[PDB]
RNA sequence: CCGAGGGUAGGGCCCGUGACUGGGGCGAAGUCGUAACAAGGUAGCUGUACCGGAAGGUGCGGCUGGAU
RNA sequence: UGGGAGAGGGUGGUGGAAUUCCCGGAGUAGCGGUGAAAUGCGCAGAUACCGGGAGGAACGCCGAUGGCGAAGGCAGCCACCUGGUCCACCCGUGACGCUGAGGCGCGAAAGCGUGGGGAGCAAACCGGAUUAGAUACCCGGGUAGUCCACGCCCUAAACG
RNA sequence: CGAUGUCGGCUCGUCGCAUCCUGGGGCUGAAGAAGGUCCCAAGGGUUGGGCUGUUCGCCCAUUAAAGCGGCACGCGAGCUG
RNA sequence: GAAUGCCGGCAUGAGUAACGAUAAAGAGGGUGAGAAUCCCUCUCGCCGUAAGCCCAAGGGUUCCUACGCAAUGGUCGUCAGCGUAGGGUUAGGCGGGACCUAAGGUGAAGCCGAAAGGCGUAGCCGAAGGGCAGCCGGUUAAUAUUCCGGCCCUUCCCGCAGGUGCGAUGGGGGGACGCUCUAGGCUAGGGGGACCGGAGCCAUGGACGAGCCCGGCCAGAAGCGCAGGGUGGGAGGUAGGCAAAUCCGCCUCCCAACAAGCUCUGCGUGGUGGGGAAGCCCGGGUGACAACCCCCCGAAGCCAGGGAGCCAAGAAAAGCCUCUAAGCACAACCUGCGGGAACCCGUACCGCAAACCGACACAGGUGGGCGGGUGCAAGAGCACUCAGGCGCGCGGGAGAACCCUCGCCAAGGAACUCUGCAAGUUGGCCCCGUAACUUCGGGAGAAGGGGUGCUCCCUGGGGUGAUGAGCCCCGGGGAGCCGCAGUGAACAGGCUCUGGCGACUGUUUACCAAAAACACAGCUCUCUGCGAACUCGUAAGAGGAGGUAUAGGGAGCGACGCUUGCCCGGUGCCGGAAGGUCAAGGGGAGGGGUGCAAGCCCCGAACCGAAGCCCCGGUGAACGGCGGCCGUAACUAUAACGGUCCUAAGGUAGCGAAAUUCCUUGUCGGGUAAGUUCCGACCUGCACGAAAAGCGUAACGACCGGAGCGCUGUCUCGGCGAGGGACCCGGUGAAAUUGAACUGGCCGUGAAGAUGCGGCCUACCCGUGGCAGGACGAAAAGACCCCGUGGAGCUUUACUGCAGCC
RNA sequence: GAGCUAGCCCUGGCCAGGGUGAAGCUGGGGUGAGACCCAGUGGAGGCCCGAACCGGUGGGGGAUGCAAACCCCUCGGAUGA
């Protein structure tokens, strides 16, 4: 449940923060934390690559197991959901009976105390983790593999999911958060229940200083530019398009499509996405 | 005002000093050219 | 000291008035159409919403104060 | 105290019919629509038929001149939670009652905010007809909305 | 065009006269007073404000009068901008 | 002889501008050939969150001393950061290295690239981050945490003793972390004392005093005291920490739990060693057997890895502790003590500046620490002052114009002007009080006002302390005193109403634009299923992202409110297994060259044959576009209504003479004596209009309009005054410019604006201070304009290519 | 050539003092329970005033400068993008 502001200032006015309520943890467990390398959005030659990236506040990534395979029959308790800066996702740290600790990202409605357990034969629980051939049809599910042991790929954000929706050989059909339709194979693993704190995105981050905490720095528009760094520069005052609107390198950014068409995995998308 | 030259003796040996010409072709002709051309200095003077 | 009152400043209430503007009432024989009264020729009425020169129309849900 | 009837309310789940769309099959010259038509759809293979699937919404028969609620209103089925109510017995308290300016709560539809959902229906809107016109009636489309959650709105031929 | 800085304002003047006022006149459809019209006349004088960058113009309040032009549309090695 | 030619020399301007902050000088005495300028003394002024002191960077002998004055020094010079010479920088503990890792760089493995080379795991490099043992004083002309003294300490090597399963680059713990706020206890620092020590002093009317003035400490090992940080103990199980493991992790049980215990810092004390003022006398000697005590204020520093809250969620690696493996247990490690060993580089000096960056001894720029006192509500603000450092390397006069910075001004008060530009006004604190509107925060310091010094009396609370005295902090009342005036000096908002634009704080054309421009939360469209899309790269490889549709890219719009209409014919994009065209290729009807012929060779029709295009549809918060003429109502006028032509469709709501209105100062209303501006309206909108968003909107703005109050030298309309210059004298001494010049006025003439030609007029020779009309004055081979088959940036349905994509 | 400048990465440092007084917490009231109101506590914020520090709004000076962008007065930000 989003927290408000009272309007105090006038960025205080639309602010909106998580309530953090699910968060039992405020210290990250040592022995799974390493630095997080920041980039400022530049590759390897030194040259920016993402544009307006950089100067967020700094992070320690904790290292999150999207395998869990690794640990079939092993139960574990849940000992703490914890924040996560790198996802909009809550962790949970969850406590081997092996002793071993390990974060996965949490799942709605997981509770600390609770047991979670990985493998063919575990309970369809929200917080469990099967080969997706196990779960039954209609089950609502994320963190799910997109190739057997690759690790898990789809429906990792906040409030995401993905259902099962059928089965048709080695492979389940899958809606995935963005409604396409997809064959995913049985042997790929996926953990019951959608994804945690899915009142992320009604959060407001209103004003400019907490896009700049994220590391967002700030974006311009093509048309406030000159023709000799993007299409949409230059003209005299305020101008449209006057061309159909096109990115910095000049290709189209209304409606052209730009999934390769040629590609392999284009045998197992059933259905593009909706909405 | 704040001027050009702010003089750093780490910095002028990095950029400029003999190892960093004979780490890449052309530095490697700025000391061959140098030479040629009979300079008392092949490199700036920084004093480390 | 208080003190009529005078002066500086800021409020509140009422009355008059104002380019222009809003609809309202009324006015023997203007223009447009015909919404209602008969099943009024699409039963009417209705609260709301949207639309239309105008009456009105349409959607939703309601009423019979509807006919056959 | 013992009993009863009930679409009374809230939550969770869940069933079959039908529509639409999708996929496969089979098939070919029209389908659709009206007062009649036209627009529209269809040889790029529609309609009609079979199979598979997705999804939303409403629950046929029972069903009634029926039942429940203070009203608005409430109808597939299951469980949980919860209200009102009637009857019996004549057991307990001993007038503890009636109404009720204010206050407070509930309040059909439509509408509004933030999300979600979107099959069918359908303001707006587009087109085809009709007509002198037709910003209508009829026809083909079609967006809000209609559905869910939370929060507002507080209206009514909210009527007996 | 190997540069003659370009509007207006300010300052500072100077000149012409086709004279706005003051002086001298003739004619008058000049009773008087006030005017009209032309002639002579450049000695001096010719206001303060509102609007607009404005020149100009209109307006307000005066005045004997609120004149028109030249001087690189006088004057940026004088100022403004 | 010319090339705004080249190199050099020397002129002109000219004894002219200037001599570099307006913090400021005067005298006496020295020295010396020579003195405003060097030295000494006394007087005066300036800085004092520095203009003082200590680090770092940079500089590189400039440091100290003797001897010098040609040049350098904006004058002088006897002086100097100058010339010559000699001397000067001393570390196991400070800094860096023989330790660690950060970005990044490099790079065995490996990958890619015509060559050069590009990547790249580990590893290695890499510091102002982690880690690590020295504090106080003395001494030199010049170094000192370095030499000396006193007291402490570290590592390594060997030994002796005691102890133990010893042993690691491997496992584990720890190191190890944010922002804001902050408790307790200390210290640094500072105030006061009638207490202790001190050379002295009594002035000029008074004071021999509880008088004046001066000082009253610093370091310190073990021990102890105080304040804190860190940390449960035992046992059983054990499959996890890429071998092992008694370690750590997990499960269970028992004892302890604001604690205690153990451990580690901080502070106090502490054997001991130091220091020690004014004044007097000549850096030193005295003072001095110096004293070295008490009270108070008190950190942003310390205890610290403390506590709380919050969201944007806050390095690594070594040292260190523990665990075990090879091994080895005659070893080895831990502990205590003893002896020995302990290397390399820096160390001078400047360091907000005359030694650094600016060509200069340049009003500029330069990171960290200390930065005292009193008063002003506070403070690093402001005034004055301490310690300390300076008077800014030309001076002396004069007291013109004019310029600069500054002060005042009668009456008026914006009349100035494009504009209240500028300058006034206001101004801190306390109290009273405060409107429209609003998003309920705000508007608000609204506005407007009253108070403010000093004395005496009564009196309330808090800190320290003891519950008291004292010290210290926050107040309440009463009675009075003085002046023109009490935040008495310095520092310290003018205010209001009403429009436009942009919500907002931010950002920008370094050096003419700070804005209405950019950004911004937020809204929408769109792409993207992950080896994502997209971006850089030939590639490998990266970024995206160790992210996964509540995510990521691209685009437009720009908080918020109410909204965003109609057109898909053209262009774009999206969809369409049909049809039409369509390249290489397939096919080979039918030819042709040649050869005696088998053959060899060349052409080649139908037909099959992709993307693209055509074609069929969809799509506007895609590119874009959203009509004309004529007629019509019972006064007139005007047309709700009609006719017709055209369109893909004819602009809806809202707004409108506008940041848009040409005619225009539209018209009417308001404000004014007067209003081309302003405000409110009207609507024939030359030429608004709905995310190149439309109409609004509280708050906000060094944005741009209009008005009023307050107040003024802006102005009527100027006057006086101050200082720095200008001016005169001594010293030093530029510059652009310059065909040569013996260089007047008018009226003419002339290539059309003449000192230079003609006629006339005027005019003795040479300067100084001033003014700018001319020398078509200087500067810059006009930026405008045109010309060149000159160039460059940019655009596109110009051409032709290429990357990229199909 | 990024010792200027623009952006980013890593590691450190800095921001006197004063004002305003959000959430929460506690208590009181309120109710069937609540929402809620009130007081105290608290100490939020691209909050307010103002030094350092960062700026460069307006005017004046300067214009062969002290300076190839400076000086004076005034003004913006000053816990944050
Ligand atoms: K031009
Ligand atoms: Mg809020
Ligand atoms: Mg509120
Ligand atoms: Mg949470
Ligand atoms: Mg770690
Ligand atoms: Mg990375
Ligand atoms: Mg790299
Ligand atoms: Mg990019
Ligand atoms: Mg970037
Ligand atoms: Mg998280
Ligand atoms: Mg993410
Ligand atoms: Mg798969
Ligand atoms: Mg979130
Ligand atoms: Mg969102
Ligand atoms: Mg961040
Ligand atoms: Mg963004
Ligand atoms: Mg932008
Ligand atoms: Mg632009
Ligand atoms: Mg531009
Ligand atoms: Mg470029
Ligand atoms: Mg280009
Ligand atoms: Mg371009
Ligand atoms: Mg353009
Ligand atoms: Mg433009
Ligand atoms: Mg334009
Ligand atoms: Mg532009
Ligand atoms: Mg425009
Ligand atoms: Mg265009
Ligand atoms: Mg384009
Ligand atoms: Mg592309
Ligand atoms: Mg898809
Ligand atoms: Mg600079
Ligand atoms: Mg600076
Ligand atoms: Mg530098
Ligand atoms: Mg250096
Ligand atoms: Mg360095
Ligand atoms: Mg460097
Ligand atoms: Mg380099
Ligand atoms: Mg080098
Ligand atoms: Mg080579
Ligand atoms: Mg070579
Ligand atoms: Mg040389
Ligand atoms: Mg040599
Ligand atoms: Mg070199
Ligand atoms: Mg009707
Ligand atoms: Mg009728
Ligand atoms: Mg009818
Ligand atoms: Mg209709
Ligand atoms: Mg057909
Ligand atoms: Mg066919
Ligand atoms: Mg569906
Ligand atoms: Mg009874
Ligand atoms: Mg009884
Ligand atoms: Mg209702
Ligand atoms: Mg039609
Ligand atoms: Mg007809
Ligand atoms: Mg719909
Ligand atoms: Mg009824
Ligand atoms: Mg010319
Ligand atoms: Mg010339
Ligand atoms: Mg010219
Ligand atoms: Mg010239
Ligand atoms: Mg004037
Ligand atoms: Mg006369
Ligand atoms: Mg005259
Ligand atoms: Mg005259
Ligand atoms: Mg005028
Ligand atoms: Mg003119
Ligand atoms: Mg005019
Ligand atoms: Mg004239
Ligand atoms: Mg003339
Ligand atoms: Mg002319
Ligand atoms: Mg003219
Ligand atoms: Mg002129
Ligand atoms: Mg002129
Ligand atoms: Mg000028
Ligand atoms: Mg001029
Ligand atoms: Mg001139
Ligand atoms: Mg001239
Ligand atoms: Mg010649
Ligand atoms: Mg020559
Ligand atoms: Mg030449
Ligand atoms: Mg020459
Ligand atoms: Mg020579
Ligand atoms: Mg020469
Ligand atoms: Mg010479
Ligand atoms: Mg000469
Ligand atoms: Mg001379
Ligand atoms: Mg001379
Ligand atoms: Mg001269
Ligand atoms: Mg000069
Ligand atoms: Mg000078
Ligand atoms: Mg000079
Ligand atoms: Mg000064
Ligand atoms: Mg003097
Ligand atoms: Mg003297
Ligand atoms: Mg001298
Ligand atoms: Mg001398
Ligand atoms: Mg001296
Ligand atoms: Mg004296
Ligand atoms: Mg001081
Ligand atoms: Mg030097
Ligand atoms: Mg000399
Ligand atoms: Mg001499
Ligand atoms: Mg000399
Ligand atoms: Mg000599
Ligand atoms: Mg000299
Ligand atoms: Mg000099
Ligand atoms: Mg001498
Ligand atoms: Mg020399
Ligand atoms: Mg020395
Ligand atoms: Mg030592
Ligand atoms: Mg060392
Ligand atoms: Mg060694
Ligand atoms: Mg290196
Ligand atoms: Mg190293
Ligand atoms: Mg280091
Ligand atoms: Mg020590
Ligand atoms: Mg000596
Ligand atoms: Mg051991
Ligand atoms: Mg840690
Ligand atoms: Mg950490
Ligand atoms: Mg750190
Ligand atoms: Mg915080
Ligand atoms: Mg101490
Ligand atoms: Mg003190
Ligand atoms: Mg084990
Ligand atoms: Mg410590
Ligand atoms: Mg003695
Ligand atoms: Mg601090
Ligand atoms: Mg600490
Ligand atoms: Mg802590
Ligand atoms: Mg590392
Ligand atoms: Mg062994
Ligand atoms: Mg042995
Ligand atoms: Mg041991
Ligand atoms: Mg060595
Ligand atoms: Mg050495
Ligand atoms: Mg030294
Ligand atoms: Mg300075
Ligand atoms: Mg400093
Ligand atoms: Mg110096
Ligand atoms: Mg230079
Ligand atoms: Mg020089
Ligand atoms: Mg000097
Ligand atoms: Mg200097
Ligand atoms: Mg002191
Ligand atoms: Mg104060
Ligand atoms: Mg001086
Ligand atoms: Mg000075
Ligand atoms: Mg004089
Ligand atoms: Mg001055
Ligand atoms: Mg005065
Ligand atoms: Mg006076
Ligand atoms: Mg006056
Ligand atoms: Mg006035
Ligand atoms: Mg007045
Ligand atoms: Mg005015
Ligand atoms: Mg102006
Ligand atoms: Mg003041
Ligand atoms: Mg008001
Ligand atoms: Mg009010
Ligand atoms: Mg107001
Ligand atoms: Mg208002
Ligand atoms: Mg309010
Ligand atoms: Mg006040
Ligand atoms: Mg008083
Ligand atoms: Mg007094
Ligand atoms: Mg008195
Ligand atoms: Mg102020
Ligand atoms: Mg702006
Ligand atoms: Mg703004
Ligand atoms: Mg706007
Ligand atoms: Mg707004
Ligand atoms: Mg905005
Ligand atoms: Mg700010
Ligand atoms: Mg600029
Ligand atoms: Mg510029
Ligand atoms: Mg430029
Ligand atoms: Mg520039
Ligand atoms: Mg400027
Ligand atoms: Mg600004
Ligand atoms: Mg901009
Ligand atoms: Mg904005
Ligand atoms: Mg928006
Ligand atoms: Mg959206
Ligand atoms: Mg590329
Ligand atoms: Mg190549
Ligand atoms: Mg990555
Ligand atoms: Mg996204
Ligand atoms: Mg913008
Ligand atoms: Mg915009
Ligand atoms: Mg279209
Ligand atoms: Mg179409
Ligand atoms: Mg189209
Ligand atoms: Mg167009
Ligand atoms: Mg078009
Ligand atoms: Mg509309
Ligand atoms: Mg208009
Ligand atoms: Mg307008
Ligand atoms: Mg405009
Ligand atoms: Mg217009
Ligand atoms: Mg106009
Ligand atoms: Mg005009
Ligand atoms: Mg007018
Ligand atoms: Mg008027
Ligand atoms: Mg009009
Ligand atoms: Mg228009
Ligand atoms: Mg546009
Ligand atoms: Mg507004
Ligand atoms: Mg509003
Ligand atoms: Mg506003
Ligand atoms: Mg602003
Ligand atoms: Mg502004
Ligand atoms: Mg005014
Ligand atoms: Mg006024
Ligand atoms: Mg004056
Ligand atoms: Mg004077
Ligand atoms: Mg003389
Ligand atoms: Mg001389
Ligand atoms: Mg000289
Ligand atoms: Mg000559
Ligand atoms: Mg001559
Ligand atoms: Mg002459
Ligand atoms: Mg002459
Ligand atoms: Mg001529
Ligand atoms: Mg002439
Ligand atoms: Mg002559
Ligand atoms: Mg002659
Ligand atoms: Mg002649
Ligand atoms: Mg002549
Ligand atoms: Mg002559
Ligand atoms: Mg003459
Ligand atoms: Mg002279
Ligand atoms: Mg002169
Ligand atoms: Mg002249
Ligand atoms: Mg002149
Ligand atoms: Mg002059
Ligand atoms: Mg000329
Ligand atoms: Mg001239
Ligand atoms: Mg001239
Ligand atoms: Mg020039
Ligand atoms: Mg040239
Ligand atoms: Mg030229
Ligand atoms: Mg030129
Ligand atoms: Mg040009
Ligand atoms: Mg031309
Ligand atoms: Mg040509
Ligand atoms: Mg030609
Ligand atoms: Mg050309
Ligand atoms: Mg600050
Ligand atoms: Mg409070
Ligand atoms: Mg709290
Ligand atoms: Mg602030
Ligand atoms: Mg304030
Ligand atoms: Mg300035
Ligand atoms: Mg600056
Ligand atoms: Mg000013
Ligand atoms: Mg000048
Ligand atoms: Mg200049
Ligand atoms: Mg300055
Ligand atoms: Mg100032
Ligand atoms: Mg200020
Ligand atoms: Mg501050
Ligand atoms: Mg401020």
């Amino acid at each position: 449940a989003v927290k408000k502001f009272k309007p105090y200032t006038p960025s205080r006015r639309f602010m909106t923060v998580a309530d953090f309520s699910e968060i039992t943890k405020t210290e990250p467990e040592k022995s799974l934390v390493k630095p997080l390398k920041k980039t400022g959005g530049r590759n390897n030659q030194g040259r920016i690559t993402v544009r307006f990236r950089g100067g967020g506040h700094k992070r320690l990534y904790r290292i999150i197991d999207f395998k869990r395979w690794d640990k079939v029959g092993i139960p574990a308790k849940v000992a703490a959901i914890e924040y996560d800066p790198n996802r909009s996702a809550r962790i949970a740290l969850l406590h081997y009976v092996d002793g071993e600790k390990r974060y996965i990202i949490a799942p709605d409605g997981l509770q600390v105390g609770q047991q979670v357990v990985a493998g063919p034969d575990a309970p369809i629980q929200v917080g469990n983790a099967l080969p997706l051939r196990f779960i039954p049809v209609g089950t609502v599910v994320h963190a799910v593999e997109l190739e057997p042991k690759k690790g898990a790929k789809l429906a990792r954000a906040a409030g995401t999911s993905a259902q099962i929706q059928g089965r048709e050989g080695d492979y389940v059909i899958l809606r995935l958060p963005s409604g396409e339709l997809r064959k995913v194979h049985g042997e790929c693993y996926a953990t019951v229940g959608a994804v945690g704190n899915a009142d992320h995105k009604n959060i407001v981050l209103g004003k400019a200083g907490r896009s700049r905490w994220l590391g967002r720095r700030p974006h311009v528009r093509g048309a406030a530019m000159n023709p000799v760094d993007h299409p949409h520069g230059g003209g005299e005052g305020r101008a449209p398009r006057g061309r159909p609107p096109a990115s910095p390198w000049g290709w189209q950014t209304k409606g052209l499509k730009t999934r390769k068409r040629r590609k392999p995995s284009s045998r197992f998308i059933i259905a593009r996405r909706k909405k | 005002m704040k001027r050009t030259w702010q003089p750093n003796r780490r910095k002028r040996a990095k950029t400029h000093g003999f190892r960093a010409r004979m780490r890449t072709p052309g530095g490697r002709k700025v000391l061959k050219r140098r030479r040629q051309k009979g300079r008392w200095r092949l490199t700036p003077a920084v004093r480390k």
